């Protein structure tokens, strides 16, 4: 039946058309796709788990585009936070991340990396208690984390040394998710109490007496009050070696950091991508901080860059470090939504039809893409490109044999007319 | 008077010649056939200076000596005007060994001292150092050879007979030995890797017991082969051992005064040349 | 209150900066000298010595010194006990680091009285 996939796109379209709010096809495009993505995948032709990966990917295409366009589209403006120099950080950081729209966009992003992150299974057989084995042999005189930095990491016993990976490793899978609550639960319930405490320090300090504003998300005070220095505890803690390689990833995430060689060569397009986004907000927050005297100079411990990336550099660098993800033509069209040069690359494709026919979704993509846009943002797509679009589409309707749904894309020009 | 140089390096254009001496002088020409009109000297180490080698010119015109005193001096040429830039001397005992990296690994230099240390220094964006040291060997090391490649490594050869081959991890942030070889009863005087990017690679291992083994690796993963160059000791105990770019021919410098020439010949085997 | 708070810590610094600065003169381990800067309330050097001492986990964990935080305080207790109840050997002054995460420690067991 699989080749039914037009209707789905087509049948979100007529319902459309017919209530006469227009992110919901967008929503449904999405789950279209993902709905394709699971069909291909399940049982399969080994032919079909690729496309079924560019199914998958369709999705996360969708879901991108409605995140990015509700945000920017339903921007409806909403009132100005007047802080103190008394407030704490904790509002400074939520100030900044309410007037600052091209940053919030960078938070929309992570986001949404973070959501199609992968994560291993919870590991299993976990033991009893930390570093029991080095314990049980005899030699460990501190049992504290610090005790084989002290001194020679022949302290501790192999296996220990193996389940601490695996530890750090689930963890920092789990940090990149966004997972930070299920690292919080894994941290105490594993006996890795002291690690915990470390992933608490992740939030700035409120205090919902003194912090008025947000006297109703709080009742009590949180979050830790010299957080530049947490901040360089956190990254020199990164940089020290004889620390599992994962964990001291996790540090470098925390630092707003790029995580060290032998776990940076694994990570992919999205994941590269997300670790530098992460930098640059990192460092445009404690910038923002500096630029209002809500730092003290007591905590600037160590050098941090300070020097923050753009949005377009930092894409145009993942890219070069990963040119075959890069180039894949739903994932140019995931940059192209991010930057906004979306129309853009619209008119682009367009001009790419007069090595687009030979790869299917795309055309398909294109076409739908740009009536959600003139729908939610009338203007949007040039009069002519929709023209383009849709007579290429519909031309394929016609070999697929699907005559049926035609009036439906008709709906957008007098052209129309001429069918 | 210039009884006793120690060691000699040209550049990459081969028009600027730098002798080192034992009276801790570095002195630069700037040769013509049979005129190297002396153009410098240099004064700045607190011992024989045991070797120079310049850098690749893509870096400008730089010269890290190291010289008995301990510590590794790097020079530069700065409009006609030589000046010490940096110095590099976290080695406790007289530095031997000095010799840069390919250029596509940065201005990586690699220094090997008697404290059996070999250190990496990179030259970061204020110039200033960036070191990385690993022990190396026992009792001490007499010499540390780069390797080219296109995954980075290095040999080492030492004072306990042994020949190391170092190799980068992302993992450890330091070189992480890969590969040990034994075949030495005396102290392992220089150690050489070939630069020839054919089928297989050479090393040849000059020694103090007057014998030159030479490492032939298959590929990737079959282990060296053991390679007694010829099997008589030389009349003298050997010091340097250097492969040729454009060949594979290999210069043994013997302390019997004559440099002889050895080349691989069908057989695998090698055979004089001269 | 937390002005009054703040200046009667800093008095109280003045006042026992001395003795403090005297043992810390004297001592010959470093997590005791830590602990000691934890004594004049300074939590940046504590965590700087630990940094430097290569004890980096307790360094991340000094910087919740004077953050109240009683999801840190019922775990820095929880760790207590635990090595309370077997723990072959704990550094003397690592485990009382962990009595002052703990938020209470006198009034406790493993008490610094």
């Amino acid at each position: 039946y699989q080749t039914e996939r037009f209707t789905k796109f087509s049948d979100t379209l007529k319902e459309f058309k017919i209530e006469q709010d227009p992110f919901n096809i967008i929503r449904e495009f999405r789950s279209a796709a993902g709905q394709l993505a699971l069909d291909l995948a399940n049982s399969g032709d080994e032919s079909n788990v690729i496309s079924s990966k560019d199914w998958e990917l369709e999705a996360r295409f969708w879901h991108l585009v409605e995140l990015l366009l509700v945000f920017r589209n339903a921007d409806l403006d909403l009132d100005e936070m007047e802080l103190h120099p008394y407030n704490s950080r904790g509002l400074f950081e939520k100030k900044l991340m309410q007037d600052n729209k091209q940053l919030y966009q960078i938070w929309i992003v992570m986001v949404w990396l973070k959501e199609n992150t992968y994560v291993m299974e919870r590991p299993k057989n976990v033991p009893t208690s930390k570093w029991l084995n080095s314990i049980t042999s005899g030699g460990l005189k501190s049992c504290d984390l610090d005790f084989p930095l002290r001194e020679n990491t022949n302290v501790l016993d192999v296996k220990d040394k193996e389940e601490d990976h695996i530890f750090f490793k689930y963890i920092y899978e789990l940090i990149l998710a966004g997972a930070i609550d299920e690292a919080l639960e894994e941290a105490k319930l594993s006996d890795n109490i002291s690690i915990c405490m470390i992933l608490c320090g992740i939030q700035e300090y409120l205090n919902p007496v003194i912090d008025t504003q947000i006297a109703n998300e709080f009742n009590t005070q949180q979050g830790i009050k010299k957080h530049s220095l947490w901040r360089r505890t956190v990254y020199s803690l990164s940089q020290q070696a004889g620390l599992d390689p994962y964990e001291r990833a996790i540090y470098s995430y925390l630092s707003g950091a790029i995580p060290n060689q032998e776990v940076l060569q694994y990570s992919d397009w999205e994941s590269d991508l997300h670790i530098h986004l992460n930098q640059i907000l990192q460092t445009e927050i404690e910038n923002y901080l500096l630029e209002n005297n809500q730092v003290g100079t007591d905590e600037l411990i160590l050098p941090l860059p300070s020097h923050a990336l753009t949005v377009q550099e930092v894409l145009n660098r993942v890219a070069s470090r990963h040119p075959s993800e890069s180039e894949h033509p739903i994932r140019v069209l995931m940059a192209s939504v991010i930057l906004d040069s979306l129309p853009s690359v619209i008119h682009s494709s367009v001009e790419m039809l007069l090595d687009i026919i030979d790869k299917p979704y795309l055309l398909r993509i294109v076409t739908h893409l740009a009536i959600c846009l003139d729908i939610i943002n009338p203007g949007s797509v040039e009069e002519v490109d929709k023209s383009k679009l849709i007579t290429t589409y519909i031309s394929l309707l016609k070999l697929q044999g699907l005559y049926e749904n035609i009036p439906i894309y008709a709906t957008f020009l007098n052209e129309s007319d001429c069918l | 008077h210039n009884e006793l140089i120690h060691d000699a390096v040209l550049d990459y254009y081969g028009k600027r010649l730098a002798t080192c001496s034992s009276d801790k002088t570095i002195k630069i020409f700037e040769v013509e056939g049979e005129t190297h009109k002396l153009i410098d000297t240099l004064t700045g180490h607190e011992g024989p200076v045991w070797r120079v080698d310049w850098a690749h010119p893509k870096f400008g015109t730089i010269l890290a000596s190291c010289s008995y005193d301990g510590k590794v001096l790097i020079w530069k040429e700065e409009n006609g005007r030589w000046s010490q830039i940096a110095v590099h001397a976290v080695h406790s005992a007289s530095v031997n060994s000095v010799q840069w990296a390919p250029h596509e690994y940065g201005p990586l230099l690699l220094v090997a001292s008697s404290d059996g240390k070999v250190s990496v220094v990179e030259f970061k964006e204020n110039g200033t150092t960036s070191p990385i040291i690993i022990d190396a060997h026992a009792i001490g090391v007499n010499s540390a050879s780069w390797a080219p490649a296109t995954s980075r490594k290095f040999v080492t050869g030492g004072a306990d007979n042994l020949v190391k081959i170092w190799k980068y991890n992302s993992d450890a942030q330091t070189y992480v030995l890969e590969s040990t070889l034994e075949g030495h009863s005396d102290w392992v005087r220089d150690v050489a890797w070939s630069p020839t990017v054919l089928l297989r690679s050479y090393l040849a291992s000059v020694s103090q017991d007057r014998t030159c083994i030479i490492w032939t690796q298959d590929n990737e993963q079959g282990p060296w082969k053991k390679t007694l160059l010829k099997e008589e000791k030389f009349p003298d105990v050997l010091w340097r051992a250097s492969w040729s770019l454009s060949g594979n021919v290999l210069a043994l410098s013997g302390g019997d005064n004559k440099v002889t020439l050895w080349k691989e010949n069908l057989e695998g085997k090698w055979e004089p040349a001269g | 209150k937390k002005e009054r708070h703040c200046r009667l810590t800093s008095w109280i610094v003045s006042q026992i900066g001395p003795e403090i600065e005297e043992k810390i003169r004297n001592s010959s381990n470093e997590i005791e000298q830590i602990f000691l800067y934890l004594l004049l309330n300074d939590v940046v050097r504590a965590s700087k010595l630990a940094i430097e001492s290569k004890n980096g986990h307790l360094s991340v964990l000094i910087s919740y010194l004077g953050s109240n935080d009683p999801r840190i305080r019922d775990l820095a207790e929880l760790q207590l006990q635990k090595w309370s109840t077997g723990g072959c050997s704990i550094d003397k002054n690592i485990s009382k680091i962990y009595k002052l995460l703990s938020g209470s420690p006198f009034e406790g067991l493993f008490s610094l009285k």
